[PDB]
């Protein structure tokens, strides 16, 4: 099967946040009859004091916040906590429409000939790639040996029937 | 319903507290597009002559262009407006970055203020939540500081803040209001915010902002993007470096300065040196600014990322763009490190990099000549560099001798005497202009710095060459593809015209050329303020993406108006007009349009007169420079002549 | 008002001995210390000493799908591998899932216990956990890692195959 990666030279962005403009353009109903940055499926982590820009792509849905949340330092950068998280949180706005608070989610432009976040980026910080990756039941058996061994065979059998 | 405005605008009372959304009329959209325009409409019949700067009536006025918030690229200016202490005349001025597409988001097309706060305030907006809040914990802080403190007490860190530091607080003439890489700096805007008691204005939108024709308005865009490519790919032939290419002037990225520190006055616009850069100089320059310079970055939507984050060691980072690198750096006879060092207190305290530089270098001319004494300056320091720390924390302060020099050139000098009047000799209209004294007259600037009602000269320029080339092949050359070009006169102006002999200046081009292209190139900067586009992709630089043929379908498609080339023209003219009435109506008259005496060196009285009253009769004004009850009534500025004629101004017959 | 807790990770102190995944896969072995093994662990070290990349990864949310499309970062001249900053139990890894089962993995702080053991044994101070209370609600739908592993598997080999499993375990 085929993997496409979104390669991010975080270092090429100047922050113009353009990316965010021409997302929710073409995302809108009908295309391009409006535009709102709140609705872009990529989001830029904007300090420029901290001299820190980087473009975030829209993940995965999740419905619970994690227990911790992570903060980094890198290279002498105070990052934001969750500063690198693609998910569409009941923590934060990112990646959740401004009205209703549904999950938004990059698809990649999917039907169109190219991603519009990559084409208005004209000083190329974005590009998309692809690559082929190669694709038992011995591993539910040991899992649920596992599920047994931790929390027992009769909370187990229980849970499953529900 | 509305598009590319909202359609809406914010009232406020700082004295009363209060605050209303209030629709706008769509007629005056059709009249005065935006930006600019709309703000000259409101400051017209809302400000009378008879209020003063610092009156509660005075308004103080912050305008998203037009088309703010489309996908339309550097489209992202706002509009600040008011009546300017120093000049007592209007003052509009522009700030980038990404502030004016916020407000759109946030469902506004302006906010408004009137009255006074009595304690220290700031605005919160947040879509339909609009509300003031105190800052007094704020007082004394700088503007880049400011918004970082109130990011993290209301907890929105994407929203944008416009502040003002310590010099605006205390109502420095020529300060400034600074939103990160942005700055609406020039006509002492910052005074009258501080005035009314505004720390600072904060705003956050998540709504949608809409356009009349989506499929046709992306098209334009496109189109823009597409030339700004092709546009970098072939830059202007035999230009120098920070002229070549589109955008703000780039001298953030370019290294070279020669054309600047040898052709532009150091100190107090006075001393002119000709062979000041030397190998020693320009590497010396380039490794200060390689370490100091930590990223190119963009204003909202746009790819030529002019400015520039500084880093100095010691100091916090602030960015930069454009002229301001210099000005301390020239005004005190020192080095580009300096430069950015001082920079970085002027832009925290909030002061204009123009005037700024030119007051304190002022000073010291009268410190040095001995019309001021040294007691005047208490504890003044040794070095040159040190006395330039000490007097800007006396002017910000309005401490003593800095108290006198806050309020620019013209009035410090007006209040000390004793001949000071003339060492203020860098002033229009009691506004300091560029430091640039040439020696030729030119008949093409004579024009724009007599008649611009920004005062400045970087403002009002682009559109036609500062030069001619010396060959007429790299002319033809030139001409061949400048679809920019509102008539075909303008090409075969720019290929008869030539360095040295018959056809140079000040002789050539003619009178009435001169006229045509100040006239050209002023009207694609007032179609930039409305509509909120940066100049730096439009009126400023040569053969922009944005031009007068494809405006009128970015108004059209964006706003939903019937808008043409001729009817934008007219546009464009109409508020220029009213900003030239509301001048006007505050006294200004024939007299007030005069360059420095010391300007040039080569004096054309007969061919200045001349070249001003063929431009008066263009513009459509009086031989003393008001817009006639003919050509009022012809903009649909009819109520302007009733009151010319009411008040006098105009007679009728 | 609630609380929120942060992981604080000081990427630059770190040194890449995985100690910290020692003890975590140590904890939560069955019994208890009863044995170890890094790739069990909740804490995994991004690690490339010839690229200077140290980088401690707590697992975070599962998701029973990969994303439309991966990203790949280049950040002050290093280039991170492809979802080097993701915290998810994805089927697109091994990251954060058992070895054996394919079951997913999540930092829970150790909870339960006096304090959370990899910042104990992280003797050179690079990780530590703080408090803070905030306004907004937890609107979080909590799941028990009871649940979120028995539909983990649900999701992937199906309800009747699993049950009929479990009633032949038991
Ligand atoms: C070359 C010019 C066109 C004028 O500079 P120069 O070449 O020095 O022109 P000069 O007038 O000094 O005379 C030179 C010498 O030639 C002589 N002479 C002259 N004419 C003739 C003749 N016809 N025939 C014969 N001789 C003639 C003349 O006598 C003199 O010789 P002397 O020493 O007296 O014996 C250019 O530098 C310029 O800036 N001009 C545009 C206007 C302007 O200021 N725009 C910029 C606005 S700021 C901006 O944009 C910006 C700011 C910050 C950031 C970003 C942007
Ligand atoms: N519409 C418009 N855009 C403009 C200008 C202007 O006067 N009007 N000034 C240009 C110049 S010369 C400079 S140096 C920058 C300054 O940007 P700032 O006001 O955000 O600091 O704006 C550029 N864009
Ligand atoms: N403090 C400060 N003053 C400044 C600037 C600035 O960036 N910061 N820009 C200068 C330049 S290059 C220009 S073109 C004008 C911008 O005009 P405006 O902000 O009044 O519209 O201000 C000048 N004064
Ligand atoms: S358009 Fe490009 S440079 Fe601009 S913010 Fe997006 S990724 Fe960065
Ligand atoms: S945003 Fe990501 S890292 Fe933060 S709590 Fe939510 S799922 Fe966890
Ligand atoms: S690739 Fe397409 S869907 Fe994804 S962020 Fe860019 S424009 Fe939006
Ligand atoms: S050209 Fe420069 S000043 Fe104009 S919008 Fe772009 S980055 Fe900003
Ligand atoms: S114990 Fe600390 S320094 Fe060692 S690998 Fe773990 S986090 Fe890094
Ligand atoms: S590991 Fe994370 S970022 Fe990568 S595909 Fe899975 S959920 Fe998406
Ligand atoms: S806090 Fe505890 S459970 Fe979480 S990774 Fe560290 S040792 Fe493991
Ligand atoms: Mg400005
Ligand atoms: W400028």
């Amino acid at each position: 099967r085929i993997v496409k990666t979104i390669n991010i030279d975080a270092d090429k962005c100047n922050g113009c946040r353009a990316c965010e403009v021409i997302c929710s353009a073409f995302h809108a109903m009908p295309p391009y009859s409006s535009n709102n940055p709140a609705r872009s499926r990529v989001r830029v982590v904007r300090d420029p004091l901290r001299d820190i820009y980087v473009p975030l792509y829209a993940g995965e849905y999740t419905e619970s916040e994690c227990i911790g949340r992570d903060k980094f330092i890198i290279d002498g950068k105070e990052y934001d906590e969750c500063g690198f998280c693609r998910a569409s949180c009941p923590s934060r706005d990112l990646f959740r429409e401004p009205d209703s608070g549904l999950p938004l989610k990059c698809d990649l432009c999917d039907g169109e000939p190219e991603p519009l976040c990559v084409k208005w980026c004209l000083v190329g910080a974005l590009s998309v790639t692809e690559r082929e990756v190669e694709e038992k039941r011995t591993e539910m058996e040991i899992g649920l040996e596992s599920l047994i061994s931790r929390f027992g065979a009769d909370v187990v059998a229980d849970t499953v029937e529900q | 319903m509305r598009y590319a405005e909202t359609g809406y605008v914010l009232e406020v009372d700082l004295t009363k507290g209060s605050i209303e959304r209030v629709a706008t009329d769509p007629r005056d959209t059709e009249l005065y597009l935006g930006g600019l325009g709309t703000n000259a409409k409101i400051l017209w019949d809302r400000v009378p002559p008879e209020v003063e700067p610092f009156s509660p009536e005075n308004l103080l006025i912050f305008a998203a262009g037009l088309l703010c918030g489309t996908p339309a690229t550097g489209c992202n200016r706002t509009i600040v407006s008011t009546v300017s202490p120093q000049t007592k005349l209007m003052a509009f001025s522009m700030m980038g970055g990404f502030w004016a597409p916020e407000l759109k988001y946030a469902g506004y097309d302006k906010i408004i203020f009137r009255g006074k706060s009595p304690e220290l305030v700031y605005l919160y907006i947040n879509n339909d939540k609009v509300e003031i809040r105190d800052a007094s914990h704020l007082k004394g802080k700088g503007a880049i500081e400011t918004a970082e403190i109130i990011k993290k007490e209301l907890n929105e860190p994407r929203a944008q803040v416009a502040a003002i530091g310590k010099a605006g607080e205390n109502r420095v003439f020529y300060a400034s209001i600074e939103q990160g890489r942005s700055s609406a700096s020039r006509g002492g805007i910052g005074a009258v915010m501080g005035d009314k008691g505004l720390k600072a204005v904060v705003v956050r939108g998540t709504k949608d902002l809409c356009v009349a024709k989506p499929e046709e308005y992306i098209g334009l865009c496109n189109e823009v993007l597409d030339y700004i490519k092709h546009r970098e790919e072939n830059p202007i032939p035999d230009v120098m470096p920070i002229l070549a290419g589109l955008g703000s002037p780039q001298e953030m990225k370019v290294h070279d300065e020669k054309w600047h520190t040898e052709n532009f006055n150091w100190g107090n616009a006075r001393t002119r040196r000709k062979d000041f850069w030397t190998d020693e100089v320009s590497h010396a320059w380039e490794k200060t600014m390689d370490k100091a310079r930590t990223r190119l970055i963009s204003c909202y939507n746009c790819p030529m990322k002019c400015g520039a984050t500084i880093s100095m060691e010691g100091l916090p980072t602030y960015m930069m763009k454009c002229f301001t690198k210099l000005t301390y750096t020239m005004a005190a006879y020192s080095d580009l490190d300096f430069g950015l060092r001082i920079a970085q207190k002027a832009t925290e305290y909030g002061l204009d990099g123009f005037s700024a530089p030119q007051v304190m270098a002022f000073a010291f001319e009268l410190l040095e000549k001995g019309i001021l004494k040294d007691s005047d300056f208490p504890g003044l320091p040794e070095g040159n560099e040190e006395r330039f720390f000490y007097l800007l924390d006396k002017i910000v302060n309005r401490d003593g001798i800095g108290d006198i020099l806050a309020n620019g050139t013209y009035w410090a000098a007006q209040e000390i005497g004793n001949g000071a009047e003339d060492y203020a000799h860098n002033n229009i209209k009691k506004h300091e202009q560029l430091p640039l004294k040439l020696s030729m007259l030119n008949p093409i600037y004579y024009l724009m710095y007599c008649t611009g009602e920004k005062i400045n000269i970087t403002q009002i320029e682009g559109q036609f060459p500062q030069a001619p080339y010396p060959k007429l092949e790299q002319r033809e050359a030139f001409v061949e593809d400048w679809i920019q070009v509102p008539d075909e006169k303008f090409k075969k102006i720019f290929l008869e015209w030539e360095p040295r002999g018959e056809k140079s200046m000040p002789n050539f081009p003619t009178v009435d050329m001169c006229c045509d292209i100040v006239d050209w190139q002023e009207m694609m900067h007032y179609i930039d303020d409305a509509l909120g586009q940066c100049a730096g992709l439009s009126s400023f630089p040569l053969k922009p993406p944005y031009h007068i043929h494809n405006y009128p379908k970015f108004i059209a498609a964006g706003a939903g108006i019937e808008m043409d080339t001729e009817k934008l023209k007219k546009a464009a003219k109409r508020y220029r007009t009213l900003v030239r009435a509301f001048n006007i109506r505050r006294g200004m008259r024939r007299v007030d349009e005069q360059p420095p005496a010391n300007h040039w060196k080569n004096r054309f009285p007969e061919l200045e007169k001349e070249l001003l009253d063929s431009y008066y009769k263009l513009k459509g004004w009086n031989d003393d420079g008001i817009p006639t009850k003919e050509t009022l009534d012809d903009l649909g500025l009819g109520y302007v002549g009733d009151e010319f004629i009411k008040r006098g101004i105009l007679s009728a017959g």
